[PDB]
């Protein structure tokens, strides 16, 4: 399969720097043009970089214009973004993408992307919190007040996914807030336990919180 | 830059429908020499990252079905759908290819029209466990509602509380095609304590009257 994959995204600070790669197998890495095209928090696309299949020519907005280099090593089939002087603005998922030959160009078999975070607050793991109401009744499970993204999370270790919301996190006072509801028939709960698994990857933490009526 | 603006923002469809999709650029993207127009369409479905659909304006890429048709040039684009279905749910951008820097318009975003349907509330006092925190969030569920345009205030005793309030929607569902809402308040636990009534309430289309959910201390 032609295959690209993204790697390095982290938490940066401003000003900081960060190299991410592109690993690319399935194709000759040296007879295509190679770009990294990035997708901000409010879902716009924005191209970042383009080089040529030697790696003689190099492109880049203004933006980034000396900020951000782009490299390859066509021996090692691997693609640079070099990010330094970064920006609050730089925040994205960051994608690498092939540039097609016979003129068709364009950005294509984009790999699932890296996330990078460039801010100044620290990793903060979540505080979990049931939500029980004092045919269905919906349940919740909160998860405030962490950074960086992603934090995962299921219901009863993914057996419940029908009737389940689980809301996009929303960024207050640098900080995440997730939430997710889960709506089951009054013979469920309370007889059978639902239970509210999260995971928040840069904390190291796991909790999976019961929800109980009282 | 040459500048792509899309249009529509987002396009309300019934399956079975032909729609169209524009996409204007600030300057031609037409190549004279080798006769192209050198614009781009990508369809982002939720949660995978766009996938090139049709290039130089009219081309489509391996496995696009050709219900979907590019036309256009210099520098007006349409991407037509013949017949949409539910798999085209998602956000189609198009593309300068021709000239650096290489830019995308906004992307316009395909939602499934639905019957309407009124929001289940559902309510929430903060968990004890946060009161420790030394902080109170109440949370409002307005779940599986039709259409996504919506309105909630929180009261107090009564009065409207504007600060604290933090909503986060979903996309629209892919089962049954509907959208819902959290709205969050947070307060702190010594304001909490001293008021007795917590309001969240929704006005929607499918009422003239706010649907209304309460629990008093």
């Amino acid at each position: 399969e032609v295959q690209l994959v993204e790697s390095g995204g982290d938490l940066v600070k401003p000003g900081g720097s960060l190299k991410l790669s592109c690993a690319a197998s399935g194709f000759s890495f040296s007879s295509y043009g190679m770009s990294w095209v990035r997708q901000t928090p409010d879902k716009r696309l924005e191209w970042v970089a383009t080089i040529s299949n030697g790696g003689g020519y190099t492109y880049y907005p203004d933006s980034v214009k000396g900020r951000f280099t782009i490299s390859r090593d066509n021996a090692k089939n691997t693609l640079y973004l070099q990010m330094s002087s970064l920006k609050s603005e730089d925040s994205a998922m960051y994608y690498c993408a092939r540039r097609e030959r016979y003129d068709e160009n364009g950005f294509a078999y984009w790999g699932q992307g890296t996330l990078v975070t460039v801010s100044a607050a620290k990793t903060t793991a979540p505080s979990v919190y049931p939500l029980a109401p004092v045919s269905s009744v919906t349940l919740g499970c909160l998860v405030k007040g962490y950074f960086p993204e992603p934090v995962t999370l299921t219901w009863n270790s993914g057996s419940l996914s029908s009737g389940v919301h689980t809301f996009p996190a929303v960024l207050q006072s640098d900080l995440y807030t997730l939430s997710s509801s889960v709506t089951v028939t009054s013979s469920t709960w309370p007889s059978q336990s639902i239970t509210c698994n999260v995971a928040h990857p840069a904390s190291s933490t796991k909790v999976d919180k019961k929800i109980e009526p009282r | 830059d040459i500048v792509m603006t899309q249009s529509p923002s987002s396009l309300t469809v019934t399956a079975g429908e032909k729609v169209t999709m524009s996409c204007t650029s600030s300057q031609s993207l037409f190549n004279s020499g080798k006769q192209k127009n050198y614009l781009t369409w990508y369809q982002q479905k939720p949660g995978q990252p766009p996938k090139v659909l049709i290039y130089w304006a009219s081309t489509r890429e391996s496995g696009v079905p050709d219900r979907f048709t590019g036309s256009g040039s210099g520098t007006d684009f349409t991407l037509t759908i013949s017949s949409v279905q539910a798999e085209d749910l998602a956000v189609y951008y198009c593309q300068n290819d021709y000239s650096n820097p290489l830019t995308f318009g906004g992307g316009t975003k395909l939602e499934l029209k639905r019957a309407d349907a009124a929001p289940t509330v559902s309510i929430f006092p903060p968990s004890s466990e946060q009161l420790t925190s030394g902080g109170a969030s109440v949370v409002c569920f307005l779940n599986n509602f039709y259409p996504k345009d919506i309105n909630v205030k929180w009261k107090i005793d009564g009065s409207e509380r504007q600060n604290g309030v933090l909503n986060s929607w979903t996309d629209q569902d892919s089962k049954d095609s509907t959208y819902s809402m959290s709205s969050t308040l947070t307060l702190t636990k010594d304001e909490y304590e001293r008021h007795n009534s917590y309001t969240c309430e929704a006005t929607h289309k499918t009422s003239t009257s706010p649907i209304v959910k309460s629990f008093n201390r």
